[PDB]
C-alpha cells in the first residue's frame, strides 16, 4: 500500500512539474504580445491629439 | 490622454482672452454707445447752426 499511494505521487508531481513549466512559457509570450499592441495604441491615440 | 485635453482647453481659454478688447461683445458694446451719444450731440449742434452763428 504505500508503495502505490508513492507511485500516485510520483505521477501527480511529474504532471505539475510539466504543467507549470509550460504555463510559464505561455504566459511570458502572451504579455509580450500584450505590449507590443498596446504600444501601438498609444502611437495612434498620441497622433489623433496632435490633429485633434 | 487626459492631460492633453485640458491643454488644450488652456490653450483655448488663452487665446479668447487676449483678444477679448476687439472681440468680445462687451467691451464692443460700450464703444457703441459713446459713439452714440456723440452722434446725437453732433446733430443738434447742426440742427441750431443759425441760432449759433447769430450768437
Amino acid at each position: 500500500m504505500v508503495e502505490m499511494i508513492e507511485s500516485q505521487t510520483l505521477l501527480l508531481t511529474y504532471l505539475t512539474i510539466k504543467m507549470q513549466k509550460n504555463l510559464f512559457r505561455l504566459e511570458e509570450k502572451a504579455e509580450r504580445n500584450l505590449l507590443l499592441v498596446n504600444d501601438q495604441k498609444d502611437q495612434l491615440q498620441e497622433t489623433i491629439h496632435m490633429m485633434k | 490622454a487626459e492631460i492633453n485635453q485640458k491643454s488644450l482647453e488652456l490653450e483655448l481659454l488663452r487665446l479668447e482672452k487676449e483678444t477679448a478688447d476687439i472681440t468680445h461683445p462687451l467691451y464692443l458694446g460700450q464703444k457703441h454707445q459713446a459713439l452714440q451719444a456723440m452722434n446725437s450731440h453732433l446733430e443738434a449742434v447742426l440742427r441750431e447752426k443759425r441760432s449759433l452763428r447769430q450768437r
